[PDB]
């Protein structure tokens, strides 16, 4: 099935 | 450069979202942590496209607020795929200040120094276990000013230690 976004990285 | 991560899903929800294609979570940040059944990798948002490695995503859709997002860019030879970035992702800008000490952002949101070696090759400035890089394909290689020069493709390693990375130049995007 689909690729799923399971989290993120925030850049500073 | 600093980074921190934020998980947004667990296992059951990943599974079901994959089958539905329908992602109603609010998206944010520069770098998405992706998963299929088989694997987990990253995507860097650069100019309103979420990019990632073809050996990870294959030709699959990306679950979105309205259902599956079709790839807008699919290059099997450059090992590059791109989806229209979900609303909320923070889009990076491609570097051009042309620096050569670079920064790899991993899945664990560490930020490891990489010495640019050629168009799309780098040497790690201090060895990491390769295990530690696993799951980081698609991640951004940043220059000192926060712009993107590429996305991690492949680690070159012996006896379990990653010495060099291979990357896809932003150029190619
Ligand atoms: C990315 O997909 C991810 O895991 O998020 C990285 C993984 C990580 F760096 F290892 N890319 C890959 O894992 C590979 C996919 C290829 C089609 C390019 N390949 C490699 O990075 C490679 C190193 C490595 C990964 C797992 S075991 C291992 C190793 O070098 O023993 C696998 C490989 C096989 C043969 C020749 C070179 C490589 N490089």
């Amino acid at each position: 099935g689909s690729v799923v976004i399971v989290g993120r990285i925030i850049l500073s | 450069i600093t980074a921190y991560s934020q998980q947004t899903r667990g296992l059951l929800g990943c599974i079901i979202t994959s089958l539905t294609g329908r992602d109603k979570n609010q998206v944010d940040g520069e770098v998405q942590v992706l998963s299929t059944a088989t694997q987990s990798f990253l995507a860097t948002c650069v100019n309103g496209v979420c990019w990632t490695v073809y050996h990870g995503a294959g030709s699959k859709t990306l679950a979105g607020p309205k259902g599956p997002i079709t790839q807008m860019y699919t290059n099997v030879d450059q090992d590059l795929v791109g989806w229209p970035a979900p609303p909320g992702a923070r889009s990076m800008t491609p570097c051009t200040c042309g620096s050569s000490d670079l920064y790899l952002v991993t899945r664990h949101a560490d930020v490891i120094p990489v010495r640019r070696r050629g168009d799309s090759r780098g040497s790690l400035l201090s060895p990491r276990p390769v295990s530690y890089l696993k799951g980081s394909s698609g991640g951004p290689l940043l220059c000192p000013s926060g712009h993107v020069v590429g996305i991690f493709r492949a680690a070159v390693c012996t006896r379990g230690v990653a010495k060099a990375v291979d990357f896809i130049p932003v150029e190619s995007m």
